[PDB]
């Protein structure tokens, strides 16, 4: 989050920024309602009427240059991500090295962190497999993406 | 590009939020992080650092 | 052989050849399918359709609205749902038995 | 839109697959271990709905299927 | 589950309540396996005599 005042503030004003007062049910996580209706509540139903206790469905906002800071717009972004279920590509900024066989290392694959040697598998992988486990589901075999 | 995303004319509403999807490409958090021009930066499951 | 997949965001597809011969009903047998493409949608999607080829001809009346001759095709479509597999893998790792 | 005519209305066939279509769950390769994942599959002998694009007189069917989970084609 | 990466994903303090939590259940873990095997050894115990 962070505020962004001087963009927000019009000499107009801005309007264009709407929040929902009023819905039937709670809406659920990671979805969005794009449904445009007016929330009604109970008896005497509103068909577009929009008089006393029927509400239409937008509502917007009083960003100002004199509204105070309390009150004033932030700029909110929500970083979301889900890690270890297919092979990553939103990797960070770290380069690599050269393979090492036979010999007991310490290695990382593609984020993958596993102590044990090293050795060329005879264990034959199908394309769409990244992983290998044994019996007690433990990292067994992996696949250096660049090699 | 989690610059672009970050720097935008418009920010959808929360009535109808925008939501963009980033994959296939190597992003720097240290920016984020080492830019440190933001309000709040929350966070879980994961250190900042 | 296709089984189309929504889950968590993501919309997944998978896939067999099997040049089976000579059998009006679904085979006899096991045979597993491989994941073929995975894609990254939001789409929500209640029904789906399928696309015909329409063998067009000289004998046909000549038009898109009675010219054609399309002959033989035929597919199935079953549903699914949670269940729970218990699935032998061989040494090799293809699923051989479910 | 353009159509197409003389089209023939019938119940659909049915008929039973059984133990087809079950789909490798994940990524993971395991060897000689058996394992249990509570991922959608056809239900074995789960009832199956045929469908018929032959002109063998004057048929042919294409029309809109309901869509669940499993979408098994 | 993996204890490596718990630890490699999370700042100590955090790091600290997670481990702990695992020890307890690990704990727990090996205390039924030992308990377990001491009745399996006083059986084969009695065998043996
Ligand atoms: C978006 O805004 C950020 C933050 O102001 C910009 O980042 C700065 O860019 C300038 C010019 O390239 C650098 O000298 C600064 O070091 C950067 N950080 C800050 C905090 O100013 C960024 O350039 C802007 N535009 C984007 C990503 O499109
Ligand atoms: C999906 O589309 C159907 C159409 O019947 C609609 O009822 C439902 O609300 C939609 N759900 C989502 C998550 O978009
Ligand atoms: C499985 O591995 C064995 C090794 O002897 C090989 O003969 C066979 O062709 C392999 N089958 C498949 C389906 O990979
Ligand atoms: C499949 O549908 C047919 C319709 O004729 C019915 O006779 C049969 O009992 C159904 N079986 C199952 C398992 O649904």
């Amino acid at each position: 989050a962070w505020n962004s005042n001087n963009l927000d503030s019009k000499v107009g004003g801005n309007y264009n920024y709407l929040y929902r007062l009023f819905r039937k049910s709670n809406l659920k996580p990671f979805e969005r309602d794009i449904s445009t209706e007016i929330y009604q509540a109970g008896s005497t139903p509103c068909n577009g009427v929009e008089g006393f206790n029927c509400y239409f469905p937008l509502q917007s906002y009083g960003f100002q240059p004199t509204n105070g800071v309390g009150y004033q717009p932030y700029r909110v972004v929500v970083l979301s991500f889900e890690l270890l279920h297919a092979p990553a590509t939103v990797c960070g900024p770290k380069k690599s090295t050269n393979l090492v066989k036979n010999k007991c290392v310490n290695f990382n694959f593609n984020g993958l962190t596993g102590t044990g040697v090293l050795t060329e598998s005879n264990k034959k992988f199908l394309p769409f497999q990244q992983f290998g486990r044994d019996i007690a589901d433990t990292t067994d075999a992996v696949r250096d993406p660049q090699t | 590009p989690f610059g672009e995303v970050f720097n935008a004319t418009r920010f959808a509403s929360v009535y109808a939020w925008n939501r963009k999807r980033i994959s296939n490409c190597v992003a720097d958090y240290s920016v984020l992080y080492n830019s440190a021009s933001f309000s709040t930066f929350k966070c879980y499951g994961v250190s900042p650092t | 052989e296709f089984v189309f997949k929504n889950i968590d965001g993501y919309f997944k597809i998978y896939s067999k050849h099997t040049p089976i011969n000579l059998v009006r009903d679904l085979p006899q047998g096991f045979s597993a399918l491989e994941p073929l493409v995975d894609l990254p949608i939001g789409i929500n999607i209640t029904r789906f359709q399928t696309l015909l080829a329409l063998h067009r001809s000289y004998l046909t009346p000549g038009d898109s609205s009675s010219g054609w001759t399309a002959g033989a095709a035929a597919y199935y479509v079953g549903y699914l749902q949670p269940r729970t597999f218990l699935l032998k893998y061989n040494e090799n790792g293809t699923i051989t038995d479910a | 839109c353009v159509n197409l005519t003389t089209r023939t209305q019938l119940p659909p066939a049915y008929t039973n697959s059984f133990t087809r279509g079950v789909y490798y769950p994940d990524k993971v390769f395991r060897s000689s271990v058996l394992h249990s994942t509570q991922d959608l599959f056809l239900p074995f002998f789960s009832n199956v709905t045929w469908f018929h694009a032959i002109h063998v007189t004057k048929r042919f069917d294409n029309p809109v299927l309901p869509f669940n989970d499993g979408v098994y084609f | 589950s993996v204890l490596n990466d718990i630890l490699s994903r999370l700042d100590p303090p955090e790091a600290e309540v997670q481990i702990d939590r695992l020890i307890t259940g690990r704990l727990q873990s090996l205390q039924t396996y030992v308990t377990q095997q001491l009745i399996r050894a006083a059986e084969i115990r009695a065998s043996a005599n």
